[PDB]
């Protein structure tokens, strides 16, 4: 993962 | 030191009027467009379409959409919305702009109501993108074009390619647009205040923006409920210095805050004039 939309 | 003399709307307003408060950043979410008839799909009964889904966020997850764009699309016919017109909160953000106070507005929302409220691209970071445009997913279209395709209940396909066309939204699992990071990294060195309105801070890296703010920089939450508490915010502990939490509807809080700045009247006239104008073009 990186910096991109991700919920809670 | 401690720039608020009082941890209140009264304290914040008072601070906003001082010469020390020039650059204001608004961080906004689904909570500032619901009164405009745009349902907060993240905090839903709202879905009820099978289209069997393991959970709502699945339809917005990019992998899932590329294989099964239908759930996403049947939704988006379900919320039209009949016609778009922005809220008091939106028009509050406009007065900020007009009064030379709006350093930037960072939005999680894809309705484009900031824009229709008079906010220009300079003033705006559409963190999760727009519906205005749409592209062939094939890495080798206007609103209607697409709008028509959505209301025809047929999925968007490329003229040339015949691959899926999606609107220019940041889906989950997609990276946020460049502008967002370049903007965040210098805005948040300059910011004197943070308005956080109509958001639960459950989406990243958007919600981590409240911790980029300088230690001195006060932050006001206008939200139905408290959020972003722990870097996180601190409204109620004995240590608390910079954070204020006004609970209710966004539109109500912006009118209140506006009253204390002596703008309620101007704001109300503004909402009225602009909504009447919008109707005209019908
Ligand atoms: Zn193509």
């Amino acid at each position: 993962g990186e910096f991109e939309k991700k919920y809670v | 030191e401690r720039l608020l003399d009082e941890l209140t709307l009264e304290g914040v307003a008072r601070y906003m009027q001082s010469e020390r408060c020039r650059r204001v950043i608004c961080l906004v979410g689904a909570g500032i467009s619901t009164s405009a008839g745009i349902p907060d799909f993240r905090s839903p009964y709202d879905n009820l379409e099978k289209y069997h889904l393991p959970y709502p966020e699945a339809i917005f997850e990019i992998s899932y959409f590329k294989k099964h764009p239908e759930p996403f699309f049947a939704l988006a016919k379900e919320l039209y919305p009949g016609q778009f017109k922005p809220t008091i909160c939106h028009y509050f953000m406009r007065l900020l702009k007009d009064k030379g106070l709006l350093l930037r507005c960072y939005t999680q929302n894809i309705d484009t109501l900031e824009r229709i409220a008079g906010l220009e691209q300079e003033d705006l970071v559409e963190a999760h993108g727009t519906f205005y445009t749409s592209h062939c997913v094939s890495a080798s279209y206007p609103l209607s074009w697409m709008k028509e395709k959505i209301f025809s209940e047929v999925t968007p396909k490329c003229e040339d390619c015949q691959s899926l066309v999606k609107p220019d939204i940041v889906f989950f699992g997609e990276s946020l647009p460049a502008r967002f990071f370049s903007c965040m990294q210098s805005d948040f060195l300059k910011v004197d205040l943070l308005l956080v309105m109509g958001t639960s801070l459950q989406v990243q890296p958007f919600a981590s923006l409240i911790s980029k703010a300088p230690l001195s920089t006060p932050r006001l939450l206008i939200n139905k409920e408290k959020a972003g508490q722990s870097g996180g915010m601190d409204f109620d502990s004995k240590k608390a210095y910079r954070d204020v939490a006004w609970l209710g509807e966004c539109d109500q809080g912006c009118l209140a805050l506006a009253e204390l700045l002596g703008w309620k009247k101007e704001l109300e006239d503004l909402v009225r004039r602009e909504h009447a104008s919008i109707d005209a073009q019908s």
